């Protein structure tokens, strides 16, 4: 309820009301400037119609979880540059969890091509 | 022998260094890159805990455009379920401030379909989508010559941008606002300013100015309006250096010229002031840099509609005073914030016993709240009581009672954009 209750009346009766007594008030929750960013956050094309699929709630507090479960990947072609040849190619295929995995150590780690280099590196630093 | 180690070392980071130079350079990975960290720049600069929120809804442009053809009109698609039928309308929910758009818009007929149903849109849901300009919206390659281009407004009459022209003169280009050049995400990589663990990586960034990552500039405009929603729970305050729409903080990268240093611009260009009003006057955002410094600013935040020219009278001019109150984001963005209240809180009023006086009185009554008409306030009462006066009529649709017709007509305060000055010399003054 939101009226409250009351005792079945008596001879006194005694209930407390909001005393203010303020006509022409009313209650409104301070509205949320509610931004929608819509942008391509992802890959590839998704086969699920526009109307299916969900908005995802982003805040500070889980920015690392909305990239968790967003699921990214690229999977793409680059020309491979650690020879003298114009026709040798690198894929790579890549998996994304947070803003951590941009940076060239995650890069380095995510393609063999390049951290079989980095681990020689390691073996010609210790030598 | 310990030097013959180093200098395969040093060759060695030559060699990884030049692949990570070609997977960090690629487009898709710019586009994920650009996309996700410019995110976070939104993210982080906005204060959450003064009741915002950013929702993300994966879309790519040709799944609006598929959308919106395949919906039998803009009332049914999926994108205005996201934000019109789950939020505006739908009894509880709460409504869409702003749409910002990752996308980046050319003068194909795809991009300006786009817009017309994005207009509508807005204007059904009441929210300003914003996005940016491409480089080749102007009919050049990169940003980095708007110092040479001699006109633009004698550039848009080409017949190439015929349909641009039909669109700003449309009625639903108060709720588009397009920006003008990008900026700056992430330092370049070096071994000392920003350094990755168990490598020694030197990113060689060429001439070309790509290779840089840009992120969009609706993105830092969408900072602004939140982050003045939060300041002022109103969002006129998005047009000055001091007056709220100063975007701080932008990275910059000293490099080696021709011998001399000089600071690569976190923007693309500095815009000379001339070129900032006229992309003012052609209905565009422009980020302008501040030269010696790594703070942006947006002196004009200007929408699409072309501004009306009526008749040199005094109902002319009044006319006019009207029209371009009514095309600027920052007198709309108020409108914006009375249409969402009059919503959320006229529907909690359906079943009370009113009559036509009745909403007269507690529609002064209601905006009374937002009116600050003393002699001279000061700069934050007016930030958070926008408008000045507030006329408001209520009539009854005849023959069908209980039915009530309302014009709710304000008058914002008037945010300085622009003065001519004069000066003499005299003898004889008082």
């Amino acid at each position: 309820s939101k009226e409250g209750s009351v005792a079945p009346k008596e001879r006194i009766n005694i209930k407390y009301i909001p005393a203010t007594g303020d006509a022409q008030a009313e209650a409104e929750v301070e509205l949320p400037l509610k931004t929608l960013v819509v942008g391509d956050f992802k890959g590839h094309a998704e086969q699920t119609p526009l109307e299916e699929r969900a908005t995802v709630t982003v805040d500070k507090n889980n920015f690392e979880a909305v990239m968790r479960e967003s699921e990214l990947k690229i999977t793409a072609t680059v020309k491979n540059k650690l020879t003298d040849d114009e026709n040798a190619e690198l894929p790579v295929e890549l998996n994304f969890k947070s803003l951590a995995d941009f940076a060239p150590d995650a890069v380095a780690s995510q393609v063999p091509e390049l951290k079989k280099l980095i681990e020689l590196r390691e073996a010609l630093v210790a030598l | 022998n310990k030097s013959l180690v180093d200098q395969m070392l040093v060759e060695l980071d030559k060699k990884i260094s030049a692949q990570m130079d070609e997977i960090l350079h690629n487009s898709q990975f710019q586009a994920m890159e650009s996309a996700w960290r410019g995110l976070k720049l939104f993210v982080d600069r906005t204060d959450f805990r003064e009741n915002n929120k950013v929702e993300i809804l994966h879309v790519t442009k040709d799944e609006l455009l598929e959308d919106f053809e395949f919906a039998p009109e803009t009332a049914q698609s999926g994108l205005y379920k996201h934000v019109y039928s789950a939020g505006y309308g739908q009894f509880g929910g709460e409504p869409v401030g702003a749409i910002i758009g990752n996308y980046a818009f050319t003068p194909s007929t795809p991009d300006m379909k786009l817009l017309q149903y994005m207009g509508a849109l807005g204007a059904m849901a009441h929210a300003p989508f914003i996005s940016s300009v491409g480089p080749e919206f102007f009919g050049i390659d990169s940003f980095e010559e708007l110092p040479n281009i001699k006109d633009l407004k004698s550039t848009f009459e080409s017949p190439k941008y015929t349909k641009w022209r039909s669109l700003r003169e449309s009625e639903d280009a108060r709720y588009l606002g397009l920006t003008a050049p990008r900026f700056l995400l992430r330092v370049p990589y070096d071994p000392i300013e920003n350094p990755v663990k168990s490598f020694n990586y030197a990113e060689n960034v060429s001439a070309s100015h790509e290779h840089y990552l840009w992120g969009n500039t609706a993105f830092a405009f969408a900072t602004r309006l939140t982050d003045s929603f939060a300041k002022y729970r109103w969002c006129p305050n998005i047009i000055g250096p001091q007056s709220g729409g100063a975007v701080e903080d932008l990275p910059v990268h000293v490099f080696e010229s021709m011998g001399a240093l000089q600071s690569k611009i976190p923007t693309e260009v500095l815009i000379t002031d001339r070129k900032e009003f006229e992309l003012a006057e052609e209905g565009f955002i422009a980020l302008t840099m501040r030269k010696g410094s790594d703070n942006a600013a947006f002196f004009s935040a200007n929408s699409i509609q072309k501004p009306k020219v009526f008749p040199n009278t005094k109902e002319g001019k009044e006319a006019e005073t009207n029209y371009k109150l009514g095309t600027q984001l920052p007198y709309m963005m108020i409108i914006n914030r009375l249409a969402h209240y009059v919503k959320v809180l006229q529907r909690e009023q359906i079943g009370a016993w009113k009559e036509r006086q009745d909403l007269e009185r507690e529609l002064n009554s209601w905006i009374k709240q937002y009116v600050a008409d003393q002699e001279n306030p000061p700069a934050d009462v007016r930030s958070r009581r926008p408008l000045r006066a507030a006329r408001i009529e209520v009539m009854d649709v005849e023959g069908n009672p209980g039915w009530y017709q309302v014009s709710l007509s304000v008058r914002p305060h008037f945010k300085y954009m622009g003065a001519n000055f004069e000066l003499s010399l005299v003898g004889r003054l008082d």
